[PDB]
């Protein structure tokens, strides 16, 4: 269902945002992967995350790729 | 439409700082949808703002970087903002950044090709907003990237004038070094020197005199010396009298105005200074018995007790100890020196009336208030 | 409570601007 998919993507990105801001980096990366997997082509998404994130959480996220 | 609500989501994301959710909402859209959602003027809290300008206003630099680098949001899109209580129509993102003091966003916008000299409906450049807030870093960075210091605003107020009035001495020095005209006149003829003299910022006066500022008489008929005297700024009065070769009439006018203003200013109330300056001016009026500088006194004013201004040292010594007479003399001298020109001289009258009412001398309070109201009409 | 567009005490602008 497209409605559920879009709302889930937005929800996971928000959850990421907040968890990363709090200091819980790993659970935030988990929700970020939940969002990325349901993204049609997270090309520009990964490219943006390359800049808008610290290097270590980006490495954790890329280890969470599959 | 649902696209309008999605634009609302995008505006909320940009206004709060969430870069990830912003990129999520802007993901894989169409350039048509991109332009729509990023040009949608919203309206939250009496502010009409597009996502870029609300982000630049709230200082969310990473959001502005997303917008400028991954998309190409129009750099000169304009909106309406609110700074404290003021409403500002026709403001760009760079102006809001320079006003709110977000140096990072200012650099992000200037580097990506923003109009550094874009003007407000009040014709305010972002350089003027930076000079208002006193952010010398933003002022320097703007001037370095070819911002025009000469552009005045709605009422012909320059960046130098607003910098001198607010007290940012270092910004004033920087502007004066950058070939800013110190003798630039506003719509009424007032210079930055008038504004600096009113506020009492003496270091700005020193710097302006160092750069050879000219003592011009504005439309209100006031030399900066008269402005300093009227505002009970004795330090500025002494400095301006020392540097300028003021003729005896101007010096006596300044001394009398300064003395009279000390008599009914709530903040600077000092009767001893009142009498000192009035008596000094009188003595210098009578320095030469063969060349007495008489004072063209006004007719008796009933509200001031039908009293005539003292015309010789004896008449002034007669009221040396009469505090009420010194108050009335201050009011009389203020009205004689300022009342002819278009100046609102009513506030110290109302203050003296309020004091007399606090001491339950209602008759004199009502006389003074009636005279003030009659002067206003 | 003076206008921010003109820093002249002796003007008589309509507050606001
Ligand atoms: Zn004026
Ligand atoms: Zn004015």
């Amino acid at each position: 269902d497209a409605e559920a998919v879009q709302k889930f993507f937005l929800e996971e990105i928000q959850l990421g945002e907040e968890l990363l801001a709090q200091g819980e980096y790993e659970k935030g990366v988990d929700h970020l992967t939940n969002a990325i997997a349901v993204c049609g082509q997270p090309q520009q998404l990964l490219q943006v995350l390359q800049q808008t994130l610290p290097p270590p959480v980006f490495q954790m996220l890329l280890t969470k790729l599959p | 439409s649902s696209m309008e609500g999605l634009a609302g989501y995008v505006y909320k994301a940009a206004s709060e700082g969430k870069v990830l959710t912003l990129a999520a909402l802007l993901l894989n859209r169409s350039e048509s949808d991109i332009r729509y959602l990023l040009g949608y003027v919203s309206q939250q809290g009496g502010q009409r703002s597009t996502p870029l300008i609300i982000a630049a206003r709230n200082g969310h630099a990473k959001v502005v970087r997303l917008l400028l680098e991954h998309y190409r949001v129009q750099t000169q899109q304009t909106g309406t903002v609110r700074f404290d209580g003021y409403v500002i129509d026709g403001a760009t993102a760079l102006w809001c950044a320079a006003g709110a003091g977000h140096f990072e966003v200012v650099k992000l916008l200037v580097s990506h090709g923003a109009n550094v000299n874009h003007t407000t409906v009040t014709n305010s450049t972002p350089l003027r907003a930076a000079c208002f807030d006193g952010r010398l870093d933003i002022v320097k960075y703007l001037v370095e990237n070819n911002a025009n210091i000469s552009i005045a605003n709605k009422y012909d107020n320059t960046c130098l004038m607003i910098a001198a009035y607010k007290g940012h001495t270092d910004v004033v020095r920087y502007l004066l070094e950058q070939r800013a005209d110190p003798n630039a006149k506003a719509h009424c003829g007032a210079t930055a020197l008038h504004f600096a003299a009113e506020a009492g910022h003496i270091d700005i006066v020193k710097e302006l005199i160092k750069w050879r500022a000219a003592i011009v008489v504005n439309g209100h008929g006031m030399t900066p010396l008269k402005v300093a005297a009227e505002s009970c700024k004795a330090d500025v009065v002494e400095l301006l009298l020392s540097h300028a070769d003021c003729d005896r009439r101007s010096r006596i006018e300044a001394l009398e105005l300064l003395g009279a203003s000390f008599a009914n200013d709530r903040e600077n109330y000092d009767i001893m200074k009142t009498y000192h300056y009035l008596y000094l001016a009188m003595l210098e009026r009578f320095q030469d018995g063969d060349n007495i500088l008489e004072k063209e006194v006004l007719p008796p004013i009933h509200a001031y007790g039908n009293r005539t201004e003292c015309r010789n040292p004896q008449e002034l010594e007669a009221i040396r100890q009469d505090r009420d007479a010194l108050h009335m003399e201050g009011l009389i001298v203020r009205e004689r020196i300022l009342g002819a020109d278009n100046i609102d001289v009513s506030h110290p009258i109302i203050y003296r009336g309020a004091v007399y009412a606090d001491n339950m001398e209602f008759e004199q309070c009502i006389k003074l208030w009636l005279h003030a109201l009659h002067l206003r009409q | 409570t003076r206008t921010p567009n003109c820093n002249c005490k002796y003007c008589s602008h309509p507050v606001l601007g």
